[PDB]
């Protein structure tokens, strides 16, 4: 009760065309990532206004679990989008009570791990899985945050 | 660090050594037999030495070695072609680009339209990929690349579906006159946009013309989405914009209207352009036009009457943060 604070967030995952949900009780690291850096260009015109900023605005996702499920193994056994709804929660430092619910939903991501865990010590095995949200060519496709705490 | 500034030695052999990747890419996945437990192995450091190569030199054959097997040999599980794009500039940062690598990236480019020719194929990537990206970079070296006989050969087609018909809009600078004729033949533009396209490579400025309903729709179909957002409340940063594409181009003078400061409302950033003289300055960030592109800032930085809060923007960045770039930034444009 002398310095505790820690909080916990809900992860779910589904792949389009159905109603899919894989998902998680924790997320332990929860690397949230956001990389900005510009290239090497010396085209070198006056009349040439250049305003290019960015529109790339990469993200990095992480979740730790024991949980691949169990009833997608029995069934899947018997682009592919991974879209995730995440659920986590906030909290008033002056009231310190439960009134708000933080959503978080994209319509293109995709998983990424490194496929080398082989570690030496057979461990808890908290297999870490790495993600990445993709970008189709159409628009948008980025983010729905459904903030709640309405009051 | 800044690697770019440290010496190198025995580059004889490395050459050999990204050769031998290179070439042990080719006959791994070159047959119909392909090994996954080989897959789970080096494959991570076979990119790994695609990578720090840059920091290292390359003569005509290893930069043609290593551009077949990148443009050609590497499974798409591990490699978006966005990914692929970013890697091949920084392959040419430290060498020259000959006439040998030019034909093979038509070659990628002229075959990789021809895969995605495809009722489903969408081309995702997590940068956007318009290889009007490759377009516009073989542009830029050398003079011209009229696109050769690779031009006609994406011309040729027909009635069939929408996909090259806009497609080919990534590659019109390397085309022929007949590429805009038969273009002009059906649906020259209607995207809601093309300036994402247009203005980044061919337009970019000098004319600006009445587009009429582009804009005005806009906002005429935002001001609802502003109304059912902030009274419900979600706040997504849904990552495309254009209200503050054209904000930036308020103040650039390319747009000279004066129905701009009309939606209030969210983006500070807009915010930020088109409200000088009342603007919210207990929104302080290091962002938006930190994302700093470059002397356009100079002249957004001008802003005789407004430079006292940003000095001290200046202090608390620069200050609070062994980074250069902020420092490098506050220097020279905001003096």
């Amino acid at each position: 009760m002398k310095t505790v604070i820690q909080d916990t967030a809900d992860v779910y995952f589904k792949r389009k065309s159905d109603g899919k949900l894989v998902f998680t009780a924790e997320a332990q690291t929860a690397s949230f990532s956001q990389a900005i850096s510009e290239e090497k260009l010396r085209g070198g015109i006056g009349n040439k206004p250049l305003y290019i900023l960015k529109s790339e605005k990469e993200i990095n996702l992480t979740v730790k679990n024991a949980f691949f499920d169990l009833e997608w193994l029995a069934m899947t056994q018997g682009s592919e989008r991974y879209e995730v709804e995440y659920r986590t929660i906030a909290y008033n430092p002056d009231t310190e009570e439960v009134y708000s619910d933080i959503y978080i939903q994209f319509p293109n991501v995709s998983p990424s791990g490194e496929f080398e865990m082989s570690l030496e010590n057979g461990n808890a095995l908290a297999p870490e899985i790495k993600f990445e949200a993709l970008a189709d060519t159409d628009t948008d496709e980025m983010a729905v945050v459904i903030e709640a705490s309405r009051d | 660090c800044s690697i770019d500034k440290i010496r190198f030695g025995e580059q004889e052999k490395i050459e050999e050594y990204l050769v031998g990747i290179a070439e042990e890419i080719t006959k791994q996945f070159s047959a119909n037999g392909m090994n996954v437990v080989f897959y789970t192995q080096f494959i991570s450091e076979a990119k790994a030495a695609l990578y720090f190569a840059k920091y290292v030199k390359l003569s005509e054959e290893g930069l043609g070695k290593i551009v077949k097997a990148l443009l050609f040999y590497f499974p798409e599980r591990d490699l978006d072609i966005g990914k692929r794009y970013v890697w091949l500039e920084r392959l040419t940062k430290c060498n020259e680009l000959p006439k040998s690598i030019i034909s093979i990236i038509d070659d990628f480019l002229v075959l990789q339209a021809e895969k995605h020719i495809d009722q489903n194929y969408s081309e995702v990537s997590s940068n956007g990929l318009y290889s009007r990206d490759y377009g516009a970079l073989i542009k830029h070296f050398e003079k011209n690349f009229i696109s050769k006989r690779l031009s006609e050969i994406t011309l040729c087609l027909t009635q069939d579906k929408q996909k090259q018909i806009d497609f080919l809009f990534k590659l019109l600078p390397l085309l022929s006159t007949n590429a805009k004729s038969h273009l002009l033949s059906f649906k020259s533009v209607e995207n809601i946009n093309d300036l994402m396209n247009g203005i980044r490579i061919g337009l970019i400025d000098e004319f600006t013309p009445e587009h009429e309903e582009l804009i005005i729709e806009y906002l005429e179909t935002r001001k609802v989405n502003y109304i059912v957002e902030k009274e419900k409340g979600i706040q997504t940063f849904s990552s495309n914009d254009y209200m503050s594409t054209f904000g930036i181009w308020y103040f650039l003078e390319e747009i000279n209207n004066s129905k701009m400061e009309e939606f209030i409302g969210m983006d500070d950033q807009y915010d930020f352009f088109v409200d000088p003289e009342n603007f919210d300055y207990k929104k302080f960030i290091p962002s938006w036009l930190k994302n700093y592109n470059d002397k356009l800032l100079g002249k957004i930085a001008g802003n005789k009457h407004m430079k006292h809060h940003v000095i001290e923007v200046l202090k608390e960045r620069v200050k609070n943060s062994n980074d250069k770039r902020y420092l490098e930034i506050l220097m020279n444009y905001f003096i």
